[PDB]
């Protein structure tokens, strides 16, 4: 694979695939996309950062188990009285296997940085006019073991989210659409951007994706990295309707059920995608794209 | 048929109206029919029948109304 | 009542789980302050890792985690049957039962500790040169500890400088930090004691672990009021090894003997709520050496 | 009897390099090769083998030194 190469200065193997150490150099370079990313937030944008783990009862709400219950982590833990906790380990001791005595918690690992915002943006009422924007952020993780530098189960994510009318959605979607291929841009980046569908699950998935196609509710933009003709989508926009505004009760400042829509940047795809445009060596990279991340 | 889908529009459909109402010309959307729904509709049509839709008639269009569903069955 | 409780309006948002918070933009620029802090303390010639909040079963296994805080630690979990299997359980859910026990195990756990990676990292590269080495980690932690204290969280963000040499290399680097941290907290205005510390072993075996550790002195905590001055919370630790560590992952020093490891902990959330605690969730009004100590 | 019974569990669980025969009553059981982990094990042996609790007072590395400490530390609980 074109991108392996890159490993060696970015990554340090933990033993599992799709994650890794992060080495100081990438690192750096995850820090200052970030900060790019957060010189072009939109006025009146609230920012909050999110743990990796979130609510089950929420993503169960969110309608998560309906669209991609192969994708989820739960987190499990050992439950039990002192006793049975011994005895679990004791089978491990023995070489049986301890984990039989797994129980779930009332937590997932997040699959994505925006679902813990519409509880609580659904918490203070109803929206003002004009809704309500946020800048929200977490790790994320994906159940798909890859060994390509570009499909990790752990990433940070990194989303602008937008609660309103159907017009206030759609002109921050407008306007997300242009931001983000200007980033691209001046990030030195090639891309296309086109239509696409989240990767739902089964029968009643290849429906979702069909409708999401067909009503473009899903942007993305893709850098060829491994080839031009399987490039990695980097960025995306999503349009939601009004899913999750119904899904929490949301209302507009009309009394309607709010629209949400969301740009989403994948840190991670983005930090491998300028080594692998611009190469390891920073001193080289090119002037402009130096001076836009303030190297 | 007609009957056989006007049960499943009332099993799987969640519309705020008894599916006794619906006029078989009228778009299922504005008739409340929602796309977690509609795709339950759809795996509803599956199992009451024996067929599996091609993915070139998966979609918003081949559930818009009721007559909509049936002409797309017998095809 | 919590005399930290008041915070959480400034601090935090809920997320529908005790020890789990979104944070506000006012919080996360303290904890952001404070980790250029330390990283402005960083000692010459230390490598610096990021890790992710998960990492390998199989590792946390052979480190002896399971043995040790069984009760605390989170493992990964997922549907990993047929699409037939996958489709039921979502239907079971549908119809007022339970999705879970669908689940199995994945070869991964939320780490819970930021240092635990970089052992078998460090021991990939043969035998240590003399001095050592040192690391520079961070991770978003996880221990099962749910609870409505704002100083007790369940995901939790950790920050450690790790050494893996001789027994005189870690010994002293502990010392160094151990002056040096406590220098920090002075410089930030913040009131505590260091004292010896155990870590909370499980069970009966776990009781005499605890003790061994006290009495060896392989743990220093600095400890912060904050619930108040009779309970302190421990917001950094102070932790030899000996050649446990080095011994698991065969570590070797530059003697050719099982390396002895040691590392010094900042709980990251932790600094940030005693902060608040100490100075109040008004920046502006924060002593005038305490800003310009962390560059505000 | 005491004194067999201890030196088989010590062979049980104590995880040590060199037989238990070839190691004296009083000898540094640590040095000898007891590990904390071991030691924990070599605990919950003497537990399992006799029908004893220690209190948290001797739930130490004085109790486990050697053997006789461990002969000792049992004689002075029953
Ligand atoms: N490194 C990495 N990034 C991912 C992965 N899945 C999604 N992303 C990033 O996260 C963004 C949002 O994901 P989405 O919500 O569109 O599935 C993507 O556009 C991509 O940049 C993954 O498995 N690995
Ligand atoms: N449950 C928790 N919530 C928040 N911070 C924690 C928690 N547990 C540990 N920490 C922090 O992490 C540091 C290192 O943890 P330890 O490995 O227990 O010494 C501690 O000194 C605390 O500052
Ligand atoms: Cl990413
Ligand atoms: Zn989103
Ligand atoms: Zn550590």
């Amino acid at each position: 694979d074109p991108l392996d190469h890159l490993a060696d200065k970015l990554f340090h193997s933990m033993g599992s695939d799709g994650v890794y150490a992060r080495t100081a150099l990438y690192e750096s370079i995850v820090e200052r996309l970030a900060a790019l990313i957060t010189s072009h937030r939109e006025a009146g944008t609230e920012a909050l950062r999110f743990p990796p783990v979130m609510s089950r009862a929420q993503l169960e709400k969110s309608g998560y188990l309906k669209s991609f219950p192969n994708l989820l982590g739960c987190v499990c833990g050992l439950h039990g009285t002192e006793r049975e906790i011994n005895a679990a380990v004791s089978r491990f001791d023995a070489g049986g296997d301890w984990t039989t005595s797994l129980s779930p918690a009332d937590l997932v690992l997040s699959p994505a940085a925006c679902y813990p915002v519409y509880p609580i943006a659904a918490s203070r009422g109803p929206l003002p006019k004009g809704g309500l924007r946020f800048d929200v952020a977490a790790d994320c993780f994906r159940r798909e073991p890859s060994k390509h530098l570009d499909r990790l189960q752990s990433f940070r994510m990194r989303e602008y989210v937008c609660i309103g009318t159907p017009d206030d959605v759609s002109d921050f979607r407008e306007r997300w659409m242009v931001r983000a291929q200007a980033i691209a841009r001046d990030l030195g980046l090639t891309f296309r951007v086109d239509y696409a569908s989240d990767p739902f699950f089964g029968r009643a998935g290849k429906m979702l994706a069909n409708n999401q196609r067909d009503q473009q509710l899903k942007f993305e933009l893709l850098i060829p990295l491994r080839s031009e003709e399987q490039p990695t989508a980097c960025m995306s926009f999503n349009y939601h309707r009004e899913h999750f505004g119904t899904t929490w009760g949301i209302q507009d400042a009309n009394g309607e059920p709010a629209h949400t829509g969301c740009v989403a940047f994948g840190m991670d795809r983005l930090a491998v995608a300028m080594f692998h445009t611009h190469g390891t060596d920073l001193s080289a990279w090119p002037a402009k794209v130096r001076d836009i991340l303030g190297l | 048929m007609n009957a056989t889908i006007r049960e499943i529009l009332a099993k799987f459909g969640q519309l705020p109206t008894p599916v006794d109402t619906i006029a078989d010309e009228a778009d299922l959307y504005a008739a409340g029919l929602s796309s977690f729904a509609s795709v339950q509709l759809m795996l509803g049509i599956e199992e009451a029948f024996d067929i599996e839709f091609p993915d070139n008639l998966l979609n918003r269009k081949s559930f818009a109304s009721i007559k909509a569903i049936e002409d797309t069955v017998k095809l």
